[PDB]
């Protein structure tokens, strides 16, 4: 809630200075997109805090269906009693019109901030471009405020709407990540200290994320570990070299063991599974590229090479059929054809091959030569 | 001062709100055509049931409501009931038939039995209505509106104003063009056939008076003066050629008078501050921030592990064509490109490059038609990468030589 | 069919004292079935001739003092909601809640912990069918039979018929198999399906749409129209999910891709939308004629 | 046509029927009460630090949302049992908000919703004494105001079947505001912490903090549940090696569940209570003595004509057997003492078996038995001392005589010095006898000799076969291996595979008289490639043309025509020849 | 009268070479359907013939939903942003004599 900006003062500036004062009338409809770092509800929000334009904010992530979206709309408008019930729309669009009739806001351009849009994409097809003609539709100096992660392009209905004015937040530059990823509160150093510790951490990690939550999140990890040999061994160039052994592994690891336990047919269902994924190009007949991945492959096929692969005391119960069903549900073997019948379709595999391996090697299985090659 | 809110408020109206201003253009015949028969409906007990259409952003709902205006201007309020649906808000017949109930102020008898035929229904509004009378039916939205389960409030408005010749306009507002051709043909063979609107827009050296006809200060007054110089201000602005370039510019994209309204009103959001009277430049920037490349700006924010991922898509293009690929052979490919270099910064390990797989989703530059190695489509052009990897600020040098490569 | 079948049982099948004696051996099994569902065990007995005659002559002997919901499995108008709906009203006296299966099914078991010794127990026909399985359907006799106040006895005629139960829904009713051979031929499916010497007429689409949310009839007015309206194209070769998809979002049908997925499944169930996959991959949809498809929606909307 | 007929107990069936089915209840219910107990027991130091990692997690909140991972086992049969016990800990020593999700009563959003708060209403509303999301907040808030603000818990049982969407939306919703409402949940997931990776993408994997618990590998749990619920003396009845080499089988092949195996137990239980009138007496000693001594006389004859009493009689002398043949005043002494006997046998038996067990653990590489039920396999099923298994032990145990064997020695006799007077009386008093060679232990040769004598006494006096070195077993010992695994695991496809192939049920048809549907696919497999419809038709009307001038052509072309459809049928209908549509006709061999 | 061929007449300069550059992929592949980037590279080589500046598609996809709106051809959705498969809904003689007659 501290800092408004931390320099992206443009951006700032022209939505601020869009908005005008209250008793005129504003645009309909606001659409910003950019990316997930970029501040686009800090921003936002910490602008709508200093004028206190009198708005309501919503996520649609929360309101799953229709009616939850416009009660929390309306139930949060009136306060700035009970439930005000809205089953559909043109109930909203009615009692829009009688709660924007108070003296806080009957002249004031109300803002109905709509937060991640994406989820709203697949709501209705009917609530979007409701949603974008407010101004017109209810009159009540409306201003439905837009912002998402996806682009605007994908975004409109293919009918044509009223089109929003749209906004590109921009992605933070590299001096600004320097500055604005915390060069304020640094607890007990110098700023110039944590500054340096994260001038050598970002432009060594500048690379793989240019995401401030968990940039954040790591250098306020890797810098207490890289503060303590600096207040128990005393010269930044000693401990950036020190810091950066640290940081490559701590890179690499941000799974306990794959080994799992298995009842001794099913370890042979998907081992003979697998064998049935991988190289079957009709060698059935030999012992009895690669990289494009399972190939599908009926049921009675895996239940030969089953035969083919055990030892010769099996029997088709129901045990092991039920068996065979639910190493599915377990996400070890798939249906490709989703609903051909019950009789026995392509079933493909889908576990990795050093995972295959363990399990066929921890009961007396070599299989690598027997596998692709 | 006085001037600077003043021509703000009265300009800011008739920008963005898509006030009635006065002025309207191209326009003239289809409004002359439509006012006479609007009167003879109106003066007159018979009903007939005109048709518009246009495309988005242009003319409609500014000439209904003008020709409403000026119809209601003239009395004997006349007791013209008019009443507005959209094709929005009502989308079913039991919505229809209490919004008709809501706008003909009907709740003093309660009417408290859903009837089963809808006819009936209808004709007990306007027979509830007929003993207490014209009513105007402003159908806004028709295209959303032809797609009812049975097209009850598309059918029985047509069999009524053909039957109870109470007077009726049934006056749909269209988008899309085959109104006719997507009606069921038992409405559009029943009575669709009123006379039928077109609507397009005119030639680019009237569109430049348009535009100084929308920017001017009008006939009110906030200060004679003040209209006099800013009006001669957008006058002056008229007659330089990069306003008349950029208007050109936008004319053969956008033919609308929708999108004049956003571009001048950029211009006019930057003007109050200081210099009240603007430059051709500052209407060159308000062009420049309406944008025109969107996926530029997503693809010059994302990091290079991103970047090398997806000109290996592009190579993934460039071998081996047309599959929607999967994780696997991009992996191959990132890992023959970086075994192809000699430094090892770049060589990051396996489920680190599934991470930008899984924001890149999020971006939707990648397309699902199993779970994590399938079946991946790509929608992109290559030349917007290859403008993009030469306005990367930090961009490497490896990733440089990978450019080249291809 | 019936001129087919007017030369069904003529003269002479070729053994009968065995056949007689074969069935007279299971004769001593029943008590030990009566014991052994009193604990709450769940007999399946499969064979390779009819044996619902054989539970008609259990239910006989030995059913004379308690409920007993004789479901046939072989006519196709059997599914799960009519099996809940008649064991509401014709077992619990009186009509249950409508909203969804999910509510009488949690409704019909909240009813049984509470009323001790109440004692019903139903029997199937043909467990295993076109119909009547389901990861919606089974489970739902499984989550019913769970019950100490509830024990189910099956049939089970396919080769595959155990590869839909999982561990877990085997756990549901503890099963334990029986081997029954009657060689008797299973007249009642025989009769009640087909016969291929001689499409789908009007009343189980009929009872389909009686059975169906509105919004779904709206969504095969949409499939049927788009089928109907390019009859004579050899090159139509069916609508994707995705274009039917949208062309069902802009009519306001359904709200979601997994709701779209859901009803196309459970109508795939009733074998009135068929998936076929072309080179795409991609599986695109059509129905098994033209002249019987005209006549509901002609007579839907007069 | 699902027609419902309206109606508008203690039947069992000599053997007489009321205290043998009050004998089996009790038996059954004691069985299944103790093995619950024993259940809850070993899961306690899982689940104790669970209770600690929850309250720390808990109490360090004045960004960041708590899982605990639990790594269950393949076994979904009792993972009910589980989250019950772990219900019932958290629900005492921490909060009274505990909820759990089943993930097939929530396909969608709606669902998940309104399930948790209606769940979570009860839940709250008993121990004080709606379709909304912000009002579970708003019941948080009203509901508990005090007492540190407890924690409310949601446990998804299964982590897998659950779709990635709505799991996804509820975990951004709860970490949206956690400022009220902390949540910590904990997903119970079925394989292994992998596919938390694999089911949840990386920014709500990202949102949270995963701390993974191990949970009881199944096999050291099923050999506390057969030790506990056969092995002791305490049960009365017990199980042959056979039946429990069945059902051991296929737990470790199939199953790898355990309450699959108490169903089996189950079924033995009442399988042996059906079978034999001797059965009744499979009690305690002195409830034995109750009605040894009044029983009706059939089955005193019974008593004396089983083959291991008539084996016993056949090693005896005459001037008894003229009078214990017979009179029933004598058949009850001596079977009185047999029935002693047998719990003498069994109360040696089990305890020097688990000496042994501890001997043989200890052991490099274990060549006898991995675990403690194998040794009851291999005491079984060969003579122990015939078999080359126990020649390979007694062949290690001589050089093995270091200190490693004199500390286990130690070892396992402290543990059996804890079942020294839990034993409490031995049958030949045993354990002081043992114990009288064991307390020399203290104070290399000593460790050989004593050994020696260790294991000639204990294995060739008590160790040995249970059915022919007893009389009187019959009454404690089932043993139908081949009877009850059909009942228990059942193959269809052997079955039709049989009564197809071989249709003989005894009068001359094994390798043309009685079917009509094995003529059919048999026919069907002389051509044992593929088929077309009207060749196949006539293949079948010669082979039944022999049939019919072995016991006018038109009406007999009819007749055949006729049972060949009705046949042909039913040969679609049992999982064989899928029908060749859009074709002139044919069928597809579609099962080899 | 009909309403498309002065709907044509009077759409603006890039639409017109849209639709110039869906007859030139029609005159290509002889079918009825085309892809987004098909037409949308005879696009960029018409913008390119006639001193145009560059369709960025953003404006072209703004331009095909400009014509997907008005019905003068039968569009896929802007979902699928590059893969939209364009039927035109006029025939190709009708178009070729509204960009013809002037
Ligand atoms: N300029 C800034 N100065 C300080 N902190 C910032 C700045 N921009 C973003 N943040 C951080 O980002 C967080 C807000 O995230 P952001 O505004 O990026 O969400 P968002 O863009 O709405 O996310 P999404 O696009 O995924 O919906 C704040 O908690 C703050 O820590
Ligand atoms: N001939 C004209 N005279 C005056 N204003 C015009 C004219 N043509 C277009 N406009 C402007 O274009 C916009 C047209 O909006 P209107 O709602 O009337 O039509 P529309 O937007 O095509 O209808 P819809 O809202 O259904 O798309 C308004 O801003 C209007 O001021």
């Amino acid at each position: 809630l501290e800092n408004v900006v931390l320099c992206r003062e443009s951006q700032v500036s022209i939505l601020q200075s869009l908005f005008g004062e209250r008793h005129h009338f504003s645009f309909p409809s606001i659409f910003i997109y950019g990316h997930t770092a970029s501040g686009k509800t800090y921003v936002t929000q910490t602008l709508l805090k200093t004028l206190e334009l009198p708005h309501v904010f919503v996520n649609c992530v929360e309101c799953f269906t229709l009616r939850l979206l416009l009660e929390q709309i309306l139930n949060k408008l009136n306060h700035l009693s009970t439930e005000i019930t809205c089953e559909t729309f043109n109930d909203f669009v009615r009692l829009f019109k009688q709660v924007t009739t108070a003296e806080n806001l009957k002249d004031q351009t109300v803002y109905i901030v709509l937060d991640k849009a994406e989820y709203l994409r697949d709501m209705e097809a009917n609530l979007l471009p409701g949603f974008l003609r407010l101004q017109e539709l209810a009159d009540r100096n409306v201003t439905v405020l837009f912002l998402s992660e996806i682009v605007w392009e994908k975004f409109r209905p293919n009918t044509g709407c009223f089109e929003p004015f749209v906004l590109y937040f921009p992605d933070y530059s590299i001096g600004n990540l320097q500055k604005i990823l915390s060069h304020d509160h640094p607890p007990e150093y110098s700023a110039d200290f944590y500054a340096a510790y994260i001038n050598i951490l970002l432009g060594v990690f500048y690379t793989v994320c240019r995401d401030l939550k968990e940039l954040r999140h790591l250098a306020v990890l890797n810098f207490p570990k890289y503060c303590e040999p600096v207040v128990k061994g005393e010269d930044t160039r000693k401990l950036w070299r020190n810091i950066e052994p640290h940081l490559k592994k701590a890179m690499q690891t941000v799974s306990a063991h794959t080994h799992v336990e298995l009842p001794y047919y099913s370890k042979f269902i998907l081992i003979a599974a697998y064998l049935a994924s991988y190289n079957p190009a009709r060698t059935d007949k030999r012992f009895f590229n690669h990289l494009l991945g399972p190939k599908p492959f009926p049921l009675d096929r895996l239940l030969a090479i089953l035969y083919s692969i055990v030892d010769s005391r099996v029997a088709p119960t129901a045990n092991i059929f039920s068996q065979i069903t639910s190493l599915v549900t377990l996400q070890l073997l798939t249906l490709v054809g989703h609903d051909d019948q019950l009789d026995g379709p392509k079933y493909k595999c889908t576990v990795s091959l050093d995972f295959i391996r363990a399990i066929a090697r921890t009961v007396n299985f070599d299989i690598i030569k027997y596998l692709y090659d | 001062t006085e001037c600077l809110s003043q021509v703000q408020r009265i300009l800011r109206e008739r920008f963005c709100r898509q006030s009635p201003h006065s002025n309207l253009f191209g326009v003239q015949v289809q409004y002359k055509h439509l006012s006479e028969l609007l009167k003879r409906t109106a003066l007159h007990g018979e009903s007939n049931s005109v048709l518009i259409i246009g495309p988005r952003g242009s003319g409609k709902t500014m000439l209904i409501n003008h020709a409403l205006k000026e119809l209601m201007e003239i009395e004997e309020s006349e007791n013209v009931l008019q009443v507005h649906l959209n094709g929005l808000l009502q989308i079913n017949d039991k919505i229809a038939l209490k919004e008709i109930t809501r706008q003909l102020n009907l709740e003093n008898v309660v009417g408290d039995k859903v009837f089963g035929s809808f006819a009936e229904n209808l004709s007990f509004l306007l027979e509830a209505l007929k003993k207490g009378c014209p009513v105007i039916f402003i159908l806004d939205e028709f295209d959303l509106f032809a797609h009812h389960k049975n097209q009850t409030l598309l059918y029985n408005l047509f069999d009524i104003s053909q039957s109870a010749q109470t007077p009726i306009a049934v006056i749909g507002l269209t988008c899309r063009l085959d109104i006719l051709e997507l009606l069921e043909k038992r409405v559009k063979s029943r009575f669709s056939h009123r006379q039928i609107h077109l609507m397009n827009s005119f030639g680019f050296p009237q569109y430049v008076k348009i535009f100084k006809e929308q920017l001017s200060l009008p006939a009110e007054f906030p200060d004679k003066v003040f209209a006099e110089k800013w009006n001669e201000n957008v006058q002056y602005l008229s007659e330089d050629r990069s306003v008349q370039e950029v208007l050109q510019k936008h004319f053969n994209i956008s033919k609308n008078l929708r999108s004049l309204h956003m571009l001048l009103m950029l211009a006019l959001n930057r003007v109050t501050a200081s210099h009240p009277f603007m430059t051709a430049v500052d209407l060159m920037e308000a062009s420049q921030l309406c944008s025109m490349d969107s996926k530029a700006n997503i693809v010059h924010g994302l990091s290079v592990l991103e970047i090398c991922l997806i000109i290996a898509m592009k190579h993934l293009n460039d071998i081996y064509e047309e599959e929607p690929f999967n994780f696997q052979m991009v992996y191959n490919e990132f890992q023959k490109f970086v075994q192809r270099k000699a430094h090892s910064v770049y060589n990051f390990e396996k489920p680190v490059v599934m991470k930008a797989f899984e924001h890149l989703q999020q971006l939707e530059l990648i397309k699902p038609m199993e779970r994590e190695y399938q079946l991946m489509k790509l929608l992109l052009d290559n030349t917007q990468i290859m403008n993009a990897l030469q306005k990367y600020p930090n961009c490497p040098t490896d990733v440089r030589q990978w450019a080249t490569s291809s | 069919q019936q001129t087919l079948r007017n030369l069904l049982s003529k003269v002479s099948p070729s053994f009968s004292a065995e056949l007689k004696q074969l069935n007279q051996q299971y004769e001593k099994l029943f008590h030990k079935w009566m014991l052994q569902l009193h604990l709450g065990f769940n007999i399946v007995l499969y064979g390779l001739g009819s044996k619902r005659d054989l539970l008609e002559r259990f239910r006989t002997t030995m059913l004379q003092d308690s409920i007993h919901v004789v479901i046939n499995g072989f006519f196709p108008g059997i599914s799960v909601k009519s099996v809940l709906n008649s064991i509401t009203e014709e077992v619990l006296d009186h009509m249950g809640t409508f909203r969804s299966i999910l509510d009488q099914l949690d409704w019909i078991v909240n009813k049984f912990k509470e009323d001790s010794s109440l004692e019903l127990f139903l029997l199937i026909h043909n467990l295993d069918s076109q119909m009547l399985r389901g990861e919606k359907s089974q489970q739902i006799i499984g989550q019913l039979s769970s019950l100490h106040n509830i024990y189910l006895i099956a049939s089970i005629d396919h080769l595959n018929a155990p590869l839909m139960w999982d561990h877990a829904k085997q756990s549901l009713f503890n099963w334990l198999w029986y081997e029954t051979t009657t060689y008797s031929p299973y007249t009642e499916e025989t009769s009640y399906e087909n016969s291929l010497l001689v499409s789908l007429p009007l009343s189980s689409l009929t009872h389909v749409l009686r059975s169906l949310t509105p919004n779904a009839r709206g969504i095969f007015r949409l499939l049927i129209k788009y089928q109907l309206d390019n009859q004579d194209n050899p090159s139509y070769i069916g609508l994707s999910f995705q274009d039917f998809y949208q062309q069902c979002r802009e009519a306001f049908l359904v709200n979601s891709d997994l709701t779209l997925r859901a009803q196309l499944t459970e109508f795939r169930d009733h074998k009135l939308i068929r998936t076929k996959k072309g080179t795409d991959g991609v599986e695109y949809l059509l129905i098994p004629d033209n002249g019987t498809l005209t006549d509901f929606l002609e007579k839907e909307e007069e | 046509g699902c027609f419902v007929f309206k109606p508008n107990e203690d039947y069992f069936n000599p053997e007489d029927s009321k205290l043998r089915f009050e004998t089996y209840q009790l038996i059954w219910q004691q069985m299944k009460s103790e093995n619950e107990r024993l259940q809850e027991e070993l899961n306690k130091n899982l689940f104790d630090n669970l209770i600690e990692f929850l309250q720390k997690s808990h109490s360090g909140f004045q960004r960041e949302i708590p899982t605990a991972a639990l790594v269950l086992g393949v076994n979904v049969t009792d993972h009910d049992l589980t989250f019950g016990s772990l219900t019932e800990a958290l629900q005492n020593n921490v909060t009274p908000y505990v909820v759990s999700l089943q993930a097939k009563d929530c396909p969608d959003m709606k669902h998940f919703l309104q399930k948790l708060i209606s769940q979570l209403m009860d839940c709250c509303v008993d121990i004080k004494s709606q379709k909304t999301d912000p009002k579970m907040l708003s019941k948080k808030r009203t509901t508990s105001s005090q007492w540190q603000s407890p924690p409310v818990v949601v446990i998804l049982k299964d982590m897998e079947s659950f779709a990635t969407k709505v799991l996804q939306d509820f975990i951004i919703i709860s970490s949206q505001h956690l400022h009220e409402f902390p949540l910590i949940l904990i997903f119970g997931i079925a394989t292994s912490p992998i596919i938390i990776h694999r089911l949840l993408p990386h920014a709500v994997s990202s949102l949270l903090c995963i701390e993974l618990f191990q949970s009881l590998s199944c096999k050291e749990h099923l050999t506390t549940v057969l030790d506990k619920l056969l092995l002791t003396t305490q049960f009365p009845f017990k199980i042959n090696e056979k039946v429990l080499q069945v059902l051991t089988n296929i737990f470790l092949y199939h199953d790898f569940s355990v309450q699959n195996f108490i169903k089996g137990l189950q079924l033995s239980l009442l399988e042996h209570f059906y079978s034999q009138p001797l059965s009744v007496l499979c009690c305690n000693l002195p409830e034995a003595k109750r009605r040894i001594n009044f029983l009706s006389n059939n089955q005193c004859e019974n008593i004396r004509r089983l083959p291991s009493f008539r084996r016993y009689v056949e090693k005896q002398a005459s001037e008894k057997q003229v009078a214990l043949l017979t009179n029933e005043r004598y058949l009850k002494e001596e079977t009185q003492l047999l029935l002693e006997n047998l719990h003498v046998y069994h109360m040696n038996y089990f305890l020097v078996l688990r000496c042994l067990h501890k001997f043989t653990s200890s052991l490099p590489k274990y060549p006898l038995g991995r675990q403690i039920r194998e040794l009851y396999c291999t005491c079984l099923e060969k003579n122990i001392w015939d078999s080359e298994e126990y020649a390979s032990v007694l062949q290690l145990l001589r050089m093995l005589a270091k200190d490693e064997l004199m500390t286990i020695l130690e070892k396992c006799f402290k543990v059996f010095k804890s079942y020294c007077e839990n034993h409490l009386g031995s049958t030949a008093k045993r354990i002081e006898e043992f114990l009288a060679q064991f307390q020399s232990l203290d104070e290399k040769f000593e460790v050989l000799r004593e050994n020696v004598v260790n294991f000639i006494d204990c294995l060739v006096r008590e160790y040995l076969l249970p059915p022919e070195t007893q009389p009187l077993h019959e009454v404690v010992y089932f043993s139908a291996a081949h009877a009850l695994r059909e009942h228990l695991n059942a193959a269809p496809r052997i079955a039709l595979h049989t009564a197809l192939n071989n249709p003989y049920y005894y009068l001359k048809n094994e390798a043309n008289i009685a079917p009509d549907i094995c003529i059919a696919y048999k026919l069907h497999l002389e051509c044992s490639r593929l088929i077309n419809l009207v060749d196949w038709s006539e293949a079948f009307a010669t082979v039944v043309t022999a049939a019919e001038k072995m016991d006018t052509s038109e009406e007999m072309n009819e007749i055949i025509h006729a049972r060949f459809i009705r046949a042909v049928s039913e040969l679609e209908l049992l999982g064989f020849i899928k029908p060749t549509k859009q074709k002139t006709d044919h069928v597809a061999r579609l099962t080899w | 009268s009909s309403s498309y061929i002065t709907a044509i007449k009077n759409s603006s300069v890039l639409e017109q070479s849209f639709l110039r550059a869906i007859l030139a992929e029609f005159r290509r592949s002889g079918l009825e359907e085309a892809t987004f980037q098909q037409i949308y590279s005879q696009h960029v080589a018409l913008c390119r013939m006639e001193g145009l500046p560059y369709p960025t598609m953003s404006e072209t996809m703004a331009v095909c939903s400009h014509l997907g709106s008005c019905r003068l051809l039968l569009v896929e959705p802007s979902r699928n942003d590059l893969l939209l498969r364009v039927r035109l809904n006029v025939s190709q003689d009708d178009v070729l004599y509204a960009l013809k007659d002037e």
